[PDB]
């Protein structure tokens, strides 16, 4: 049944094939990342504090999945260890994702970046709201799921110069996004929304080299993005950079346990995913124009 | 449409009366379009009738191996469009082929102009005839509609 | 220099006048810089939605 999810697998040492699938095994790509409902509801009865219960639930995750088995094996085998999304420009968005990548001159700690992702969910989020004006969208409730890049040669970080880490969200009902230059004109605004958040600059604003993250040319037509759980390609050696979750819990979460379970679902780290609506959609508004092309007003003014 | 704007004329107003014609119009084509996008997948619903004296798309190569299916064409030529690429916009005689068929997606937003053409003459008229006004009346497709096809 | 020219020496009698140097710079260039800064003001100048229900 189409549409279909169509990827672009690296091949090693050299090469690139592709996959229409209809249907995957998707617990087999997420077993070994995933915390048991008791281990949660215990963590959760131990810390009330939301972030420290986040860094802990993140602790746990990240000393549970060794590695997704390397080697050689064909495109057959392969497409388990890595795989990307193609952008099809004949189907509509219902997830934003943002591929973050931060530029640093220091080593950053983990609790930093824990409390500068937490000031990030909130300015983007009310980025969200100004754009989505028909929707309700709360800032202490909505969810926003974040994954960052393994670490290679509280959780520890060794990254040398970069954190790479992708943010998901849902795109608020009953809106929905049509085009490859809307999504480019959402990401710009997301990105103004968090560099004007004082608290996230003050928290961040030390380590990083520049103040561009959000990197809004992964919108077009036949261009792949990596999805989560699936590490880099690396023809000097094995794969690394594996994507695994960061837990971030909203302030006003009621069902912490459905929050860390979401994290596994193919549903919300995919461009065309179906939405996740309750009943059923008595009416939808797709958000097909954010403008066009957009310079700069410093460049009109100039010009 | 008519029978609504010239009812409305009916119980009178001034120019105003111009402008809710105007937008009893464009509410009729935009009912139209959403209502034409339920078909979107039906080829000879949108295929258009060729007479042997005008310009048409050339005949596919595959088309001459319909068999018994190319001794019913004699005078019209049911011809569709599809778009199998970027712009291609190529067109298929809907009659030289077995059924069910497998096509691209139609090309809608094309057949959807040109019957927009021929609305737009027909209310254009109504409007100057009826209130005296040199404003043609066009309707906005690429800007507000043609999303639903691309 | 139109504005801070003078032609009577007599202090009294000056015939100097206000510069509109800073108001204009201000009034047509640095009021939107600032505009920027607010992210509901950014939205309302550096966007135009279309969306169709
Ligand atoms: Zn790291």
């Amino acid at each position: 049944q189409t549409p279909l999810p169509v990827y672009r697998i690296s091949m090693v040492p050299t090469g690139q094939a592709f996959a229409a699938l209809a249907w995957d095994d998707w617990a087999r790509i997420t077993r070994d990342a995933r915390l048991a409902e008791a281990v949660v509801s215990a963590e959760a009865a131990a810390h009330p504090d939301h972030g420290a219960l986040g860094r802990r639930l993140t602790d746990r995750i990240r000393a549970q999945g060794p590695v997704m088995p390397p080697g050689g094996l064909d495109a057959g085998g392969q497409m388990y260890v890595n795989r990307n999304e193609i952008f099809n420009g004949a189907l509509a968005i219902t997830n934003i994702i943002l591929d973050l990548d931060i530029a640093l001159k220091e080593p950053v700690p983990f609790r930093r970046l824990h409390e500068a992702l937490g000031h990030f969910r909130r300015g983007a989020l009310a980025a969200v709201q100004l754009l989505f004006p028909a929707a309700r969208v709360d800032p202490d409730a909505y969810p926003c799921y974040f994954f960052k890049s393994a670490c290679r040669p509280s959780p520890v970080c060794s990254c040398t110069d970069k954190i790479g880490l992708r943010v998901c969200m849902p795109v608020p009902a009953p809106y929905v996004v049509h085009g490859s230059l809307t999504m480019r004109g959402v990401a710009r605004v997301i990105q103004q929304a968090v560099l004007l958040d004082r608290d996230f600059v003050e928290a961040i604003g030390s380590y990083v080299k520049n103040f561009l993250l959000i990197d809004t040319g992964v919108y077009a037509h036949g261009h792949s993005l990596r999805l989560p759980y699936f590490a880099k390609i690396a023809p000097d050696g094995p794969a690394c950079g594996r994507l695994l979750p960061v837990f971030v819990i909203p302030p006003a979460c009621k069902d912490v346990p459905a929050f860390v379970a979401a994290h596994a679902d193919p549903r919300r780290f995919h461009f065309h995913a179906p939405p996740t609506y309750l009943a059923s959609p008595r009416e939808i508004r797709v958000l097909h124009s954010l403008g066009g092309d957009y310079v700069s007003f410093f460049e009109r003014k100039a010009s | 449409t008519l029978r609504r704007v010239l009812g409305l004329t009916t119980a009178c107003v001034p120019e105003e009366d111009a402008l809710t014609a105007r937008g009893l119009m464009e509410d009729a084509c935009d009912r139209l379009i959403l209502d034409a996008f339920n078909k979107r997948l039906d080829a000879e619903y949108w295929s258009v009738r060729v007479s042997p004296f005008e310009a048409s798309d050339p005949l596919p190569p595959t088309a001459f191996r319909g068999g018994a299916l190319l001794d019913a064409e004699h005078y019209w030529r049911r011809v569709v469009r599809v778009c199998p690429g970027g712009g291609e916009s190529v067109g298929v005689p809907v009659d030289l082929y077995p059924r069910p068929l497998v096509l691209p997606p139609v090309d809608c937003a094309h057949h959807l102009r040109e019957i927009l053409r021929e609305i737009e003459l027909v209310f254009t008229g109504v409007l100057a005839g009826v209130w005296g006004e040199g404003g043609k009346f066009v309707y906005p497709f690429d800007d507000k509609m043609s999303f639903l096809f691309a | 220099l139109r504005a801070v020219t003078t032609h009577d020496p007599n202090p009294a009698a000056s015939t100097e006048q206000p510069s509109p140097l800073g108001r204009e710079a201000v009034e047509q260039f640095f009021c939107h810089v600032r505009a920027q800064l607010n992210i509901g003001e950014y939205v309302k100048h550096n966007v135009t939605p279309r969306e169709t229900v």
